[PDB]
């Protein structure tokens, strides 16, 4: 899950 | 020699789209708010500081642009942050974490630059989705133009309009589109940051995108780069469409490793290793009986297994009957000794340095779409030689998740993994905070051309100095 802004998650 | 121009439907397409986005109600924009010292100590403390301005009526007086666009304008030091952010709110609150030196999301916060390049990654296999690239440009002259650029190119290669795809929402991708628009946007977004001033220190290509990541390394003019994409597309959907029923090969992922691989295909000896994508990620290709079975065999094994669907077979035998022609279109390309560093997962992952010799031979890509692409192996190697920023340019990030697999099984486990546009997200937004990412990190981005040159001093901010 990448989220809003570039984040591996 | 004259190029078609951007076609009357595309221009039709573009003035409805238009208007259905002037229609929707307009969204604050993400705003990067950039601190940095020398020391991370002083990053802190002007952090705090900027936050506790923000706060007084003189610093909620001033528009977030102007904020961020002062803070562009120092002098940009060793330690670095940049807090993204819509509003009042958000700024301060990401700004009292950068000076409690605590995580958040909107906030990246390093004590100093990253020693390697940036390895770009140029995949997109499973990336597409149905608007992509359309919303970037609809919104960004920058992005727009090299769309525009490479939809002349294939008018001219293939006969169609890419950005006639791009603004229809009413029209689906194919085996053939899909890869020829995924090749655009690559090509636009690359260029986006090129503009901005980032460039890449390494490539890695995987599969459709290895054409792009030839162009970005040097390697091929765009225009020889659009021919192998063209090439390859249109050749693998007519082949397929020529195929019936069981005879279309079929490509999943399953959790086994390359060693596993050799031993359970003993039992499938039709099935081939397509994308050797992370340590014990691969996908395969084959009869679909055949994949059926290795993937039951998978679910039964307390393994991940997922079917892909599309009737693609690359690095399958599917691609047989098409090398003949596909060396044929491509004849006369011109290979160029390459201007960045080159990952290449056609030749088993092997680095091949600024300067070398030319690798874009139509050897190459008949080489490529009939075997195997060693991702993993690239990614591992690249590591392994200090790397530890990769950014994918897709319009979907599928393959950092495969990236990270790699990073971590090498023992880099806070590799910098930044990808661009992604579907659900505003594309804008994307870039914006991707071009935050490069800043912070320290590698070539001109945080200053983030922002439009300022026509009078409301501008500008009254930052604590």
């Amino acid at each position: 899950k990448e989220n809003f802004w570039g984040m591996a998650v | 020699p004259e190029l078609p121009g951007v076609t009357e439907e595309a221009l039709r397409l573009k003035e409805a789209a238009l208007e259905e986005l002037a229609a929707q109600e307009v969204t604050a924009p993400l705003v990067p708010l950039a601190v940095s010292a020398f020391l991370t100590s002083r990053k802190k403390a002007a952090a705090a500081e900027l936050a506790d301005w923000m706060q007084s009526p003189e610093g909620q007086a001033s528009s977030l642009e102007s904020i961020g666009r002062s803070l562009s304008r120092r002098n940009h030091g060793r330690s670095r942050a940049v807090v993204l952010a819509h509003d009042h709110d958000e700024a301060i609150k990401g700004l009292r974490a950068v000076a409690a030196g605590k995580q958040a999301p909107n906030v990246f916060s390093v004590d100093g630059p990253v020693t390697t390049g940036p390895v770009w990654v140029l995949a997109g296999f499973g990336a597409q989705h149905r608007k992509m690239g359309k919303s970037l440009y609809l919104r960004n002259e920058v992005f727009a133009a090299w769309i525009e650029k490479v939809d002349a190119l294939v008018q001219d290669e293939l006969g169609y309009s890419v950005l006639e795809l791009i603004l229809d929402d009413a029209q689906d991708y194919g085996i053939e589109t899909t890869q020829v628009t995924i090749f655009a946007i690559q090509i636009a977004l690359g260029e986006l940051l090129r503009h901005h001033g980032a460039k890449p220190a390494a490539v890695i290509g995987q599969s459709l995108g290895e054409a792009a990541s030839a162009y970005f390394a040097g390697g091929l003019s765009l225009r020889d780069a659009t021919r192998a994409i063209c090439s390859r597309s249109h050749l693998m959907g007519e082949g397929e469409a020529m195929l019936f029923g069981e005879y279309i090969r079929l490509m999943a992922l399953v959790e086994y490793s390359a060693d596993e691989i050799r031993e359970v295909f003993s039992d499938f000896p039709d099935l081939e290793v397509c994308v050797y994508a992370a340590p014990t990620q691969t996908v395969i290709g084959g009869p679909p009986e055949q994949v059926d079975a290795i993937l039951a065999r998978a679910e039964a094994e307390g393994k991940f297994a997922r079917k892909f669907a599309t009737k693609g077979a690359s690095h399958t035998s599917q691609m047989d009957p098409l090398l003949g022609e596909l060396t044929a279109e491509l004849q006369g390309i011109k290979p160029t000794s390459p201007t960045c560093g080159i990952f290449s997962t056609v030749h088993e992952g092997r680095y091949i340095k600024p300067g070398g010799e030319p690798i874009h031979d139509v050897e190459y890509w008949k080489k490529g779409l009939r075997h195997s692409v060693y991702f993993t192996h690239g990614i591992r190697n690249a590591v392994d030689s200090g790397h530890t920023t990769f950014l994918e340019l897709a319009p979907n990030p599928v393959a950092l998740m495969q990236v990270a697999l790699t990073t971590a099984d090498a023992g880099l486990h806070d590799a910098q993994l930044i990808p661009t546009l992604a579907r659900k997200q505003d594309e804008v937004s994307s870039m914006v905070s991707t071009m935050a990412q490069l800043y912070v990190y320290g590698h070539d981005l001109d945080i200053r051309t983030l922002f439009s040159r300022a026509s009078g001093p409301q501008d500008y901010a009254n930052i604590p100095p």
